């Protein structure tokens, strides 16, 4: 229907067809979620090795 | 002019970006050992192509991108191929082994380990550029990297470069050349971490793509080669806005004015038409009409859904080559009389167009025709929720049981960010449903 | 990223010289360690089992280990016997007279360092070690009671890596001992804790295999472990030539092992082996049947949480897919619908030597409770009478490490069943 | 080897198509959350479409059309005919209808409008208030005043449509007697129209009253009001339901025609219509996974020998006596011409 923003170049050209109207984190904060992670692996690696050593 | 960098995470992230700076190279006339005879300006120069591309003083024209890994032997492929002389070493960062197909191994355990690294070579980039737009983030939803460690990189990227957009190019898990059972978990872990990162995400379903390429290319069993040429072909059609004079999408910020109104629903449904194989010797040449037509065809959808039962938030049309705007109108007036395209409300029932006059190139000794005209159709619609509903689903069936679990809390992941994923995910669910359904 | 393989005791020994001569043989490897193929896919995951020596020689990573001298020398004598690195060859002078608790704790303890060792001494040259593979039977001494040690020790070493065994469980069929089961019980209650994945080779399947199939009637080592031999070239494959799926230890993990303790797999193998290549649908269908399982377990019984096809030879890579969507389209019922597309499947174009080509099958189904079952009534025969337990308590062990061993199993085996029915 | 899954319980019609389908021994059914299906039987609300056609290696069929509620339900039904070209506002086949909100929330007052201009022209002015709410015979008033109408609707949480009630039906002799024709109509995956050749009427054994709309038995046709309410259930018939034959003997002793001529061509007509008006929305000819429905076409005629549309039901019941013959047809032209195993249909031409 209606076209409007027609614009031409070289390369090619673009226009918009209307064919009808309507009706973070901080570094920190993830810097803590890495090391509580870390933290847990740690954690569960020295529950192992101490049940090893039983 | 204004730079946008690419970054490539875990093996399809870096396979497919091989396929695009091939692709990019054969578009602008690069050769590969980075050297551009058409580019009469040396040194330097602000032209369209140098927002994807840098300048060395030997004329050298060097990609805005960077490889990551956490294992080396996809992209040692890369340091050895034919593109190697257009990276330097810098750009390509792999680790010694990778995340096992583990969401929590690639976040945490892996991803803390490179992330900063990962970031250093980034701000390089960055600092080669006078008006750094934001950034192309190429990755699986399934792999242990692409999902993992690429949620780690969004989430400090945001940081780093807070005012700068961010888009996504995902590969979602299809069984019939997916290689890890748990890659449901994966893709809904790393979509909620990524979610209020990204500005605009293309999802290509490796299913869409391998359907594709079976029927229309006649290849028996697409490989990954087949499927990332084709791939390309697309990321090209999207990208080429950035690469070549135009005046949409003239820049990443333009994406999301255009394609995404409401930010969590950001993944606009690409479609690409007309896909020829090249064993095909007599080709009709297919008509604006029907390669317009093509777009409203799910059997050429990057994800198979049905655009008639959801409704249209936006739709931009990309053409490349034989293409005049009263050819595309015609098209766009006897379609809207045919097909089931229903807008929301709120926005206007219309097209977007973009129109570049040379035609699609294609990889010599590749499995695509050269064609005289194509499209690529952007719409965001509430269809491509289907994908969604799928996912959580199988998603649903194997935590329900807490099948593979051990394996991510192993990696030091609580198992509450299981749930959590999986309630945002819900709530992605319902706002698409809201938005689509009478 | 390496693999470092050990071999303990008798039967480890045995299937773990098959193995390196097999495999030595895909990879183009003389008995020397020269190589002499006309591939370049046989040398470019060949680091993943091989060192390599000036000269170009390639020195497996491997260590063997025994508590008598006798298999050993067998081994430096046998076909690829020079190919091993010599300080490689780790063994005491005891032996462990068939007993657990001699190669767990006493005889096994005073040999267990230096082989300790040699481990350390392998995992130092590698780049990135993956972790672990141990050949071993569970029947006897050394390879049962000291090899459980070392995988708790190595464990203890090197916590973050994967820990992979093959373990031949013994039969009544083809039995060395009566103490069997008791070796075999305390051996399963180690593995359950300490292996990542464990590929179950019973010796009552491959006596059947031979006998009923192969139409054998006085079956030997040599004839079970060719199976055995065959199995194991065609479940490594993935990790020793180029390819997607399941190409690392931890991969494989992840794909296969759902919940930790159960990660004990049911191998399978096709064409059962001593003119006519098979077409890939008679692979596939021999492959599931359960007369080509290793593991005497009626996978009817079960169902499949997890399953990786292995399809060797240049055959029809569409026609794989088809006949491997169309064994679960038909018989989708055996397969646990809350692991959704739990079948992976994988093709290598070569083949093993002799075969056009062939098919192995990975499974890790609740039928594998059987197994355990067996085990669990044999020893608990015994148990109930203490009969042969001197042996064990002489040894400073008490009843109580059986009971707890008993336990562990039989809990092992109502796990399978809780996941049977869901 | 094929498989299906069932998925609802609560259907006559299909829990017999499961028992030709097994009777076969070519199908297998599945637990109904299983995945690895050719055929799915599917639930009635909230049927999963987006999990279907994505198993590699499996060709799936479903028994519904996605998108049919649009013809299915009473609200929808009249906006799509008011809507489309195809049917138009002008459409001589479909009453007078009007979708009315209640107002704890629209076409009041073009309703209202309407009504007026009946009133002035000292019309037949008797419409009839119903919805998609209206369990059973349930829920309905015939009323000749507009004011009792949205009043009873306001009483009433969900959307609702009225609708001009038909003061002149035929009427069966002896009795004097209202009446409804239902029709079931199949169309497969490649979107062929079939009408099944045996339809059925549900008639009323109670004279039809013109004076008393309250008493809803005359007027009302369902076979729940009659079986209750009316003091003369199965008098006439068995069951107050006359099939094709016996109304085709009755049309040409009485009225000297053929059920064929005055009747069948209007309602082939009003189903070609209204099928093909929605397929660019529901075919599944280039989708993923296909689909077939049985739809059941209910239609009113009146003492012109004309045709009017009363309603169409996306999850029909069949007569007692054509239960084994249509689902039968079922199993045959929908199913198995998509899984060959080892006509009673008209079809509707396009
Ligand atoms: N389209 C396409 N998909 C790929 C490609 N490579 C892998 N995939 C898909 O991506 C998923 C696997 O993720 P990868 O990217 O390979 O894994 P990764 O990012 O390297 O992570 P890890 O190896 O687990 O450390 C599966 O769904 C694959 O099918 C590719 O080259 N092209
Ligand atoms: N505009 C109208 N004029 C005359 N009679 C009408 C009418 N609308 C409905 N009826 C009568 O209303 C009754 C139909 O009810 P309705 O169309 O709502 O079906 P229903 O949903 O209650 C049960 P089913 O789905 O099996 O048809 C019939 O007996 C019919 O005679
Ligand atoms: N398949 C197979 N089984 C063996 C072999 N040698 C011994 N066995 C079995 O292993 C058990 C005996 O253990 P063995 O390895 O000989 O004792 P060890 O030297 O103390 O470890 C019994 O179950 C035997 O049946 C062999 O070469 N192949
Ligand atoms: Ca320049
Ligand atoms: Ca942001
Ligand atoms: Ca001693
Ligand atoms: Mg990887
Ligand atoms: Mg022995």
């Amino acid at each position: 229907m209606e076209v409007i923003e027609l614009n031409k170049c070289t390369s090619g050209q673009s226009f918009e067809v209307i064919l009808k109207p309507p009706s973070d984190p901080s570094l920190e904060e993830i810097q803590k979620k890495l090391e509580a992670a870390e933290e847990r692996r740690k954690y569960q690696e020295a529950e192992l090795l101490k049940h090893l050593a039983e | 002019m204004r730079e946008c960098i690419s970054i490539h995470v875990g093996q399809a992230g870096v396979q497919i970006g091989n396929a695009c700076w091939e692709l990019y190279c054969l578009e602008h006339g690069i050769q590969p050992d980075g050297q551009m005879p058409s580019d009469k300006t040396i040194g330097g120069g602000d032209d369209s192509f140098n927002t994807f591309f840098s300048e060395t003083g030997a004329g050298k024209h060097v990609p805005r991108a960077v490889f990551v890994d956490l294992e080396p032997t996809v992209i040692d492929e890369v340091r050895t191929g034919t593109y190697r002389q257009l990276f330097h070493p810098e750009q390509l960062i792999t680790g010694k082994e990778d995340a096992a197909n583990n969401y929590a191994r690639g976040h945490y355990t892996i991803g803390k380990e490179i992330i900063d690294l990962v970031l250093d070579r980034i701000r390089k980039l960055a600092d080669q550029c006078t008006g750094l737009q934001g950034f192309l983030v190429f990755h699986s939803f399934g792999g242990g990297t692409g999902s993992g460690f690429t949620s780690l990189l969004m989430e400090r990227l945001s940081v780093d470069y807070g005012k700068k957009s961010k888009l996504e190019f995902s590969i979602y898990p299809a069984p019939q050349v997916s290689t890890a059972v748990v890659e449901p978990y994966n893709s809904i872990l790393t979509t909620h971490t990524t979610l209020e990162h990204s500005d605009c995400a293309f999802m290509v379903d490796n299913e869409a793509i391998y359907d594709i390429c079976r029927r229309n290319l006649d290849i028996e069993r697409p490989t990954y080669t087949n499927l990332n040429r084709l791939i390309s072909q697309i990321v090209s059609s999207i990208t080429a806005s950035l690469r070549f004079d135009g005046a949409l999408n003239v820049d990443l910020t333009e994406f999301q004015t255009n394609l995404v109104p409401y930010p969590r629903i950001h993944f606009p449904l690409a479609t690409y038409a007309p896909v020829i194989s090249a064993e095909k010797a007599y080709h009709e040449q297919l008509s604006v009409a029907e390669i317009t037509n093509a777009c409203f065809e799910p059997a050429n959808q990057m994800v198979k859904c049905d655009p008639r039962h959801g409704k249209y938030m936006a739709c931009c049309l990309l053409y490349r080559g034989d293409v005049v705007p009263k050819d595309v109108n015609a098209a766009i007036a006897t379609i809207k009389t045919k097909r089931s395209i229903q807008f929301v409300d709120w926005c206007p029932t219309g097209f977007k167009v973009g129109i570049n006059y040379q035609p699609p190139t294609v990889v010599p000794g590749g499995d695509l025709a050269k064609v005289q005209r194509a499209v690529c159709m952007l719409s965001n619609t509430t269809a491509i929720a289907e994908a969604w509903a799928r996912l959580d689903h199988k998603f649903d069936l194997m935590y329900a049981k807490r099948a593979f679990v051990h394996w991510y809390v192993g990696e030091g992941m609580e198992e509450g960010e299981f749930s959590e994923a999986r309630e945002d995910m819900a709530a992605l669910e319902k706002d698409y449903e809201e938005v689509g359904v009478d | 990223r390496e693999i470092v393989h050990i071999q303990a005791g008798q039967c480890g020994n045995q299937i773990g010289a098959k193995f390196w001569e097999v495999i030595s043989d895909e990879h183009g490897i003389d008995p020397t360690g020269s190589y002499h193929g006309d591939s370049d896919l046989q040398l470019e995951r060949i680091n993943v089992y091989y060192n390599e020596a000036t000269g170009n020689k390639y020195v497996p990573r491997a260590i063997l280990v025994d508590l008598e001298p006798g298999t050993m020398d067998s081994v430096r004598s046998g076909p690829f016997g020079q190919i091993f690195r010599p300080d490689n060859f780790v063994f005491g002078q005891s032996g462990a007279g068939n007993n657990w608790a001699k190669g767990h704790y006493t005889e096994g303890a005073e040999l267990v360092d230096s082989v300790l060792d040699v481990v350390r001494k392998e995992s130092e040259s590698c780049d990135c070690l993956q972790g672990f593979q141990l050949t071993h039977s569970l029947g006897g001494g050394t390879g049962s009671g000291m090899g459980t040690l070392l995988i708790s020790k190595i464990r203890e070493e090197y916590p973050d890596r994967i820990m992979n065994t093959f373990s031949v469980m013994p039969s009544p069929k083809v039995s060395d001992t009566v103490v069997e089961p008791y070796n075999a019980t305390l051996s399963v209650h180690q593995l359950v804790e300490n292996t990542d994945e464990t590929y179950c080779i019973d010796n009552e399947a491959l006596y059947d295999i031979c006998f009923r199939t192969l139409k054998l009637t006085t079956p030997t080592y040599g004839d079970l472990n060719h199976l055995v031999s065959a199995t194991m070239s065609g479940v490594t494959t993935c990790l020793r030539f180029p390819g997607q799926l399941n190409a690392d230890l931890r991969k494989l993990a992840v794909n296969m092992v759902p919940f930790p303790r159960l990660h004990f797999f049911m191998p399978g193998f096709a064409p059962l082996t001593s003119y006519r290549a098979l077409t890939v649908p008679e692979l596939t269908q021999q492959m599931f049947d359960s007369k080509n399982m290793m593991a005497a377990c009626d996978p009817r019984h079960g169902r499949y949480l997890t399953v990786a096809a292995i399809f060797r030879g240049r055959m029809s890579m569409k026609e794989v897919d088809e006949q491997m969507l169309n064994v679960q389209n038909k018989n989708s019922s055996y397969f646990v619908e809350w692991i959704p597309n739990n079948v992976k499947t994988a093709v290598c174009d070569i083949p093993p030597r002799g075969l056009k080509m062939s098919a192995t099958f990975i499974g890790n189904s609740t039928a594998i409770q059987e197994l355990f079952k067996r085990i669990s009534e044999q020893f608990t025969a015994m148990f109930r009478r203490k009969a042969f337990l001197h042996w064990y308590t002489g040894e400073g062990m008490d009843e109580m490490e059986f009971t707890e061993a008993e336990s562990n199993m039989n809990d092992l085996v109502s796990e399978y069943q809780q996941y049977q029915d869901a | 080897m094929y498989t299906f899954v069932v998925r609802d319980e609560n259907s006559s019609v299909y829990a017999e198509v499961s028992r030709l389908l097994l009777a076969t021994g070519q199908w297998k059914r599945l637990r109904k959350d299983n995945p690895r299906f050719n055929l799915m039987l599917g639930e009635r609300n909230r049927l999963p479409f987006g999990r279907l056609g994505h198993e590699p290696g499996l060709v799936q069929l479903v028994n519904y059309y996605r998108g049919a509620d649009k013809l299915c339900r009473k609200a929808s039904l009249v906006k799509l005919i008011k809507t489309s070209p195809e049917l138009s506002e002008s459409c001589t086949w479909f009453p007078e209808s009007y979708v009315i909100y209640p107002t704890n929330l629209d076409e009041r007052e073009v309703f209202l409008a309407a009504y007026n201009r009946r009133r002035e022209g000292r019309e037949g002015n008797v419409w009839i208030a119903k919805s998609s709410a209206g369990a059973k015979g349930e829920g309905i008033l015939i009323s000749s005043e507009a004011s009792e109408l949205l009043d009873f609707i306001d009483e009433q949480g969900q959307v609702h449509v009225i609708q001009k009630y038909l003061e002149k039906p035929l009427l069966l002799e002896p009795g004097h007697r209202k009446f409804d024709i239902r029709s079931w109509v199949l169309v497969d995956h490649l979107y062929n129209i079939y009408l099944y050749r045996e339809g059925v009427l549900r008639t009323s054994s109670e004279p039809y009253n013109s004076a008393n709309f309250q008493d809803k038995t005359c007027h009302l046709t369902n076979h729940c009001i009659q079986k209750e309410y009316s003091k003369n259930y199965g008098r006439y018939e068995e069951g107050n339901e006359m099939f094709f034959e016996e109304f085709n003997q009755y049309l040409m002793d009485a009225l000297n025609t053929t059920l064929e001529n005055s009747i069948l061509l209007q309602i082939k007509h009003i189903i070609r219509s209204c099928l093909m008006c929605i397929e660019p929305a529901i075919s599944t000819k280039h989708l993923h996974y296909q689909s077939f429905q049985l739809f059941g076409f209910d239609f009113m005629v009146d003492e012109e020998l004309k045709v009017w549309l009363i309603e169409v039901n996306g999850a029909p019941a069949c007569a007692q006596k054509l239960y084994a013959e249509l689902c039968q047809g079922i199993v045959d032209v929908a199913i198995s011409s998509v899984f060959p195993l080892a006509s009673i249909f008209i079809k509707l031409h396009h």
